[PDB]
């Protein structure tokens, strides 16, 4: 088992914490969803290769520009997260997050991940975004941003339902091996 | 950590840690508050257990089993004694607050109504100064710590063996040296998150809502000071590279 390191970046409430949690816990959180994630080391077999994958969050680090970078040393794959119910969280990907990650993590694959895809057909969300003249991020705006920033690929998941979650971490493992 | 505390905090939440018949006598708003508090304590415990891995298992064990210059070891584990002291005292206070709150005849059923006061004491006065100073130092040595770990692991057989040896247990799976260092650096940034979410469910008692609000702002001033105090050191940075 070789060892690889994953870091998830993105705006507060991109759902990055929920996502690490749902993947790393073996029983889904029905009773309490934790406020925080510490770390976790997943044993993953992908395409016939066994990998130990250390997972890390940048939750709480978003306003501290000299603390945050300390999460980056020896990262092998970056998950760059945004929330499909927050188009403003998507606007920030190329301006703020991508330059940073490319500076501190040169040549490291980025996978762009649209979290919370369940909300694309939630009534309350449609209405709430209408009041501000907006709509849930569409698949193609997803793919287009990923393209523009030179992502290794683009993926969507829902941490609430677990749909897509296994596949994100499998792909990130593949990416980290390249 | 010690079995008494491990067992008290082994469950996923407050709702699952207390007896269900005790749970049933409480309003949901209280359960949610308790959940987050339980989590703050549970995580502080894990944080202290991380520092004790650094000091007793790695630092001490290197000193007593290898022939490294003691200054090397200090470059790997900066400030760990002082950090051990700060967090272990904070934990003591959180754990005593819980014990006081236990019902007679029970070692698990409790409700903490008052926490802000404890958080204000912690994140203010000399205790805050010692933390800011200590985290400013830790975070500025963080990188150098990692590089030194990697240099030694790649150049020294006996060191390599030591590491393989002590990290072989299943319970150390996520607690190798580098992990510990980053676990520590990330800890301080966790406090605003937890405090904010406790505050969200602490609106019943108005003086508690203020105590939590003041606490939160104290934690952000501390984070802000620590962030400004960071300047990354580098193994063998020359005099000219610093003043550019």
């Amino acid at each position: 088992a070789i060892r690889k390191k994953l870091v998830i970046v993105g705006d507060g409430a991109c759902g990055k914490t929920c996502l690490l949690i749902v993947f790393s816990k073996d029983q889904f959180p029905e009773v309490y969803v934790p406020t925080v994630f510490e770390n976790y080391v997943a044993d993953i077999e992908v395409d016939g290769k066994q990998v130990e994958l250390a997972l890390w969050d940048t939750a709480g680090q978003e306003d501290y520009d000299r603390l945050r970078p300390l999460s980056y040393p020896d990262t092998d794959v970056i998950l760059m997260c945004f929330s499909i119910d927050s188009p403003d969280s998507l606007e920030n990907i190329p301006e703020k997050w991508t330059p940073e990650v490319k500076h501190f993590c040169p040549n490291v694959p980025i996978i762009l991940v649209g979290n919370k895809k369940d909300l694309r057909n939630d009534e309350h969300t449609r209405r709430e975004l209408a009041k501000m003249k907006q709509e849930p991020v569409k698949p193609e705006e997803g793919r287009d941003m990923a393209n523009r920033i030179g992502a290794f690929g683009y993926m969507e998941c829902s941490a609430k339902t677990k749909d897509g979650v296994r596949e994100v971490f499998e792909m990130a493992t593949r990416a980290a091996l390249q | 950590s010690m079995e008494m505390d491990e067992k008290d905090f082994a469950a996923d939440s407050w709702s699952l840690a207390v007896d269900s018949s005790f749970l049933q006598q409480h309003k949901k708003e209280v359960m949610k508050q308790q959940d987050v508090i339980y989590e703050l304590i549970q995580t502080e415990l894990h944080h202290v257990r991380t520092l004790k891995i650094m000091t007793r298992l790695f630092r001490t064990g290197m000193l007593e089993e290898l022939h490294l210059e003691p200054g090397v070891v200090q470059g790997l584990f900066p400030c760990v004694d002082e950090l051990s002291d700060i967090h272990t005292r904070f934990l003591s206070q959180l754990l005593e607050r819980r014990r006081q709150a236990l019902c007679p005849g029970s070692t698990r059923n409790f409700v903490i109504h008052r926490l802000g006061d404890l958080l204000i004491s912690q994140f203010s006065g000399p205790s805050a100064e010692q933390m800011c100073k200590t985290y400013s130092e830790f975070c500025s040595r963080h990188s150098k710590a990692l590089k030194l770990y990697k240099e030694l692991y790649a150049r020294d057989k006996r060191f390599q063996q030591f590491i393989r040896k002590v990290t072989r247990p299943a319970v150390l799976k996520r607690h190798g040296v580098q992990e510990c260092i980053l676990l520590v650096t990330q800890r301080i940034t966790k406090y605003p998150l937890l405090i904010s979410r406790i505050l969200q469910h602490s609106h019943g008692i108005e003086e508690e809502r203020q105590d939590l609000t003041t606490a939160l702002g104290l934690v952000k001033e501390l984070l802000s000071n620590v962030d400004e105090g960071i300047y990354q050191l580098e193994k063998g940075a020359r005099l000219q590279e610093i003043y550019n």
